[PDB]
DNA sequence: ATATATATATATATATATATATATATATAT
DNA sequence: ATATATATATATATATATATATATATATAT
DNA sequence: TGCCGTTACAATGTAACAGTGG
DNA sequence: CCACTGTTACATTGTAACGGCA
C-alpha cells in the first residue's frame, strides 16, 4: 500500500458507485426476488448519510459478481485522487488514430516500455538532434 | 412522474392545503379576519408554511401580508380576485385608541381587559366631543340622544373590530374584550419617521389605505 | 497542527468529514456544498463550505438579543439563556405541585 | 424552551467545531507542504543557476 | 454536410441525453417554478419511443442554454458512430504522463501539427536516424 | 397527503375565479362552456373539498352546478 | 321599537368500527 | 373412547363522529 | 452568421499485468 | 499460495475551441 486508505471517504465512492450502477439499471442485488432487491435497493438509498453502513450492507446484499469491479473501480479513484494534487504526477488524456497508435503499440511493445516511455524516447532524440544542430 | 403531486403542487402547499385547520382559517382571512399569537394554532400554522400560503394567495391577486408586529392578513391589490372594503372614519378612530390604550400604562390595572364605556371615555378624551358627534349625526350640538347613539355608534365599530380579530371579546362577557396587536395597522401611518403627508402616500401607493 | 504530519491531517480531515456528512443530512444546498468540497484539485472550495456553514448560522439566530452573529458568540448567550430557564423551570415546578 | 435552545446550542457547537478540525487541518498541511516545497526548491534553482554559467563559459 | 443524419437515430440520441441530464441534475426545462419543469419532464419521460414529438418537445420546453451543448453532443456523437465501423477510422485513446504530455503538445503547437500528425513525424524521423546508422 | 386528481384540480388556472364565484353562490351552468366542462371533470374530487367546508356541491338535474351551505 | 338575520349551543337519531361473550366444529391430551 | 383447548362465526352493545332541528341572544336596519 | 466536422482534452469505469506482504 | 494495491492501456461520453462552407 503506497496511498493511505481514508474510510470515510472511499465509504461514500462506493456508496455513489453502487447507486450509479442501480440507477444504470444493473443488478447490484444478489437477489433474484422483485420485492427483496427492491427493498435492499432503498435501504442503501437510505444510508446515504452513513457510508460507513455501507460495507455492511455490502455484506448484506451485494451481488457477488461486482466485488472485482469494486476493487477496481475504488482502487484507481484512490490513485487518481490522490495524484491530482500535483501537476507532475497528473495523467493527460489524447486520442490516436489507428495508424498512428497502431505503429506506437508496435514500438513499444518491441521496446519493452510503457507508451510514455516510448513517446519519451522519441523526443528525446528529436531533442538530441535539435540540441547538437544547436551546441 | 406522473401521478405524481409535484406535477401541480408543490408538496408543502398541498399538505397546508390539507390540513385540518385550512379550510377554517382560509375562510376567516377572506373575510377580513387578522390572525395574531393569541390564536397559536392558527398562528403556528400562518408561521409554518408562510410562503406555500403566501403564494396561493397570490392567485387571486391579494397579498397574504405579516405586519412587523407578528400579525398576518390579506391585503387585496386592485386587480383582487377577492374583493375589498375599507373601514369607516369612526373605526379608524376607534382603532387608533384602541391602540393607544394597548400602548398606555396608566390602564395597566385593567391588565388588557376592558369595557366599552372605558373605550368611550377615552374616544371623548383625545378626540373632539361635538365635532366627533358631527358625524354620528349631522345637527348634534351636545343632545343626550345623540349622546347614546355616539355611544351605539361606537359599541357597534367595536363589534365590527372584533369581527375583524383586533379585538375579542371574553369568553363569557360580549361587554368586556381584550387588545389584540393587530391594532397596531392602525398606527401604519406613523410608524415612520417621516413627513405625514409622504407617508400617507407611500401607503396609499401600496395599497393599505385608500382616502375618504 | 503544525507539529502533525500529513497523514495525521489528511486522517483528522477524514474523521471530521464523517462527522459532517451525518451532521449536514438535513440540509440540502449546504450538504451539496460540502460534497463539492471533496475535489482535490480545488482546495479553495473547503474554505467556500466554511463560510456557508457560517453563513448558515448566521441566520439561525433566534431573536434580537441573540443577535451576536458571530455564531461562536452566540453560545454564551444561549447558555445564559439556559440557565435561567433552568432556574425558572424549576419554580414553575415548585408552583405547580402547589 | 429549554428543549430548543439546549438542541439548537448542541447544534451550534457540534457544526462549528466539526468545519473547523475539517478545514484547518488541510489548511496547515496545505502550509506545511508548501514551505516544505520552497526549501526543495531553492536547492534545484542554485545548482541550475550554477550549471548555466558552467555550461555559458565551458563551450 | 458529410454524414448522413437519421431522424429515429438521432431523437433517440437526444432523447436518451436529455434523461441523462435530467438524472443528473441538470435543469432540463425553462421554467423555474418546480411544477411546470417536473410535468415537461414527465412528458419527456412518457414520450420514450418518439423522434416527431421529442424533436417538438425539444423545439418548446428546452432550456435555451443547453441548446448550444446538445448539439455539439451530438455531433460527436454522429461522427463517432459513422466511424466506428471501420477499424482505420476509429480512435484510441491513451494516458501519458504530464511531463511526456508537455513536452509533445510544445512540439505540437511549435510545429503547427495535431498530436497524431507530431507522433507520425517522429516515428519517421526515428526510423530515418535509423537507416542513417544502419 | 391530498388526492392527485384533487391537486390537479386545484393547481388549475381556473380554479381561482370559479372558486370565487362558488364560493360567492354563483351558480355554474351548461353557459359556462369552460367552468362547466371543469367542474364536470373535476366534480369527484372538488365535491370533497368543498365537503371539508361543511358545503355540499351539487350537480341539479338541469345540470348546473352550485354551493349549497350546511348548517354548520 | 321591533321585525329579521346570524352565530352558538344543546338534544336527538344515524351509521360504522370494535371489543366481549357465547355457540360450534375440530385437535389433541387423558 | 373421552373431555378440554383452539379457531371460527355470530350477536350483543359500546362509543364515537356526524348531521339535523330547535332555542337563544343579539346585533342591525326601517 | 449558424451548422458541421474535427481536435484535445476531462472524468469515470475495467481488464490485465507487476509488485508487495501475510 | 493467496489476497490486496499500484499502474497502464484502453473505452465511453461530454465539451470547448477552430476552422470550413452555404
Amino acid at each position: 500500500m503506497k496511498y493511505q486508505q481514508l474510510e470515510n471517504l472511499e465509504c461514500g465512492w462506493k456508496w455513489a458507485y453502487l447507486i450509479r450502477k442501480h440507477q444504470e439499471g444493473e443488478p447490484i442485488t444478489k437477489y433474484i426476488e422483485n420485492s427483496a432487491a427492491h427493498a435492499a435497493v432503498d435501504k442503501l438509498i437510505k444510508l446515504e448519510s452513513e457510508p460507513v453502513r455501507v460495507l455492511e450492507w455490502i455484506e448484506q446484499h451485494m451481488n457477488p459478481d461486482l466485488f472485482n469491479r469494486m476493487k477496481q473501480t475504488i482502487r484507481a479513484r484512490r490513485k487518481r485522487h490522490f495524484n491530482a494534487e500535483h501537476q507532475h504526477t497528473r495523467k493527460k488524456s489524447i486520442d490516436l488514430d489507428f495508424p498512428v497508435w497502431h505503429r506506437l503499440s508496435a514500438l513499444s511493445q518491441r521496446r519493452g516500455n510503457t507508451l510514455s516511455e516510448t513517446i519519451v524516447q522519441l523526443i528525446e532524440d528529436a531533442e538530441r538532434k535539435e540540441k547538437y544542430a544547436n551546441q | 412522474s406522473s401521478t405524481h403531486i409535484e406535477q401541480f403542487m408543490p408538496v408543502k402547499l398541498a399538505q397546508a392545503l390539507a390540513n385540518s385547520l385550512f379550510p377554517e382559517l382560509d375562510s376567516q382571512l377572506r373575510a377580513g379576519r387578522h390572525i395574531g399569537i393569541d390564536d397559536l394554532d392558527n398562528h403556528a400554522f400562518l408561521m409554518d408554511f408562510q410562503e406555500q400560503l403566501e403564494e396561493f394567495y397570490a392567485r387571486y391577486n391579494v397579498e397574504l401580508i405579516r405586519a412587523p408586529e407578528g400579525f398576518f392578513y390579506l391585503r387585496p391589490r386592485s386587480t383582487t380576485l377577492i374583493p375589498r372594503s375599507v373601514l369607516s372614519e369612526l373605526d379608524m378612530m376607534v382603532g387608533k385608541i384602541l391602540c393607544y390604550l394597548y400602548l398606555s400604562p396608566e390602564r395597566l390595572a385593567n391588565q388588557g381587559i376592558f369595557t366599552s364605556q372605558e373605550l368611550y371615555e377615552e374616544l371623548i378624551s383625545l378626540a373632539d366631543e361635538g365635532k366627533l358627534m358631527k358625524f354620528v349625526n349631522q345637527r348634534s350640538s351636545g343632545s343626550d340622544l345623540d349622546k347614546q347613539k355616539l355611544q351605539e355608534k361606537v359599541r357597534t365599530t367595536l363589534n365590527r373590530l372584533r369581527r375583524l380579530g383586533m379585538v375579542y371579546f371574553l369568553p363569557n362577557n360580549n361587554n368586556k374584550f381584550t387588545i389584540t396587536e393587530a391594532v397596531f395597522r392602525f398606527g401604519a401611518d406613523v410608524r415612520s419617521g417621516d413627513d405625514p403627508r409622504e407617508i400617507q402616500l407611500r401607503m396609499i401607493r401600496d395599497g393599505e389605505a385608500m382616502p375618504v | 497542527l503544525a507539529y502533525m504530519e500529513g497523514g495525521a491531517l489528511r486522517s483528522m480531515s477524514d474523521k471530521a468529514l464523517g462527522a459532517l456528512r451525518l451532521a449536514v443530512a438535513d440540509n440540502e444546498h449546504l450538504r451539496d456544498a460540502l460534497r463539492l468540497s471533496e475535489d482535490p484539485k480545488r482546495p479553495e472550495r473547503k474554505v467556500q463550505f466554511f463560510i456557508a456553514v457560517y453563513q448558515h448560522l448566521r441566520e439561525r439566530i433566534r431573536q434580537d438579543i441573540i443577535r451576536t452573529d458571530d455564531p461562536v458568540d452566540a453560545i454564551e448567550q444561549m447558555e445564559i439563556e439556559l440557565a435561567r430557564l433552568t432556574e425558572e423551570l424549576t419554580a414553575r415546578e415548585q408552583k405547580l405541585a402547589i | 424552551a429549554i428543549r430548543v435552545t439546549q438542541s439548537d446550542r448542541d447544534l451550534f457547537k457540534h457544526l462549528i467545531t466539526e468545519a473547523t478540525s475539517y478545514v484547518s487541518a488541510d489548511y496547515m498541511r496545505h502550509a506545511n507542504e508548501r514551505r516544505t516545497h520552497l526549501d526543495e526548491a531553492l536547492a534545484l534553482r542554485g545548482e541550475l543557476f550554477g550549471s548555466h554559467k558552467q555550461l555559458a563559459t565551458e563551450q
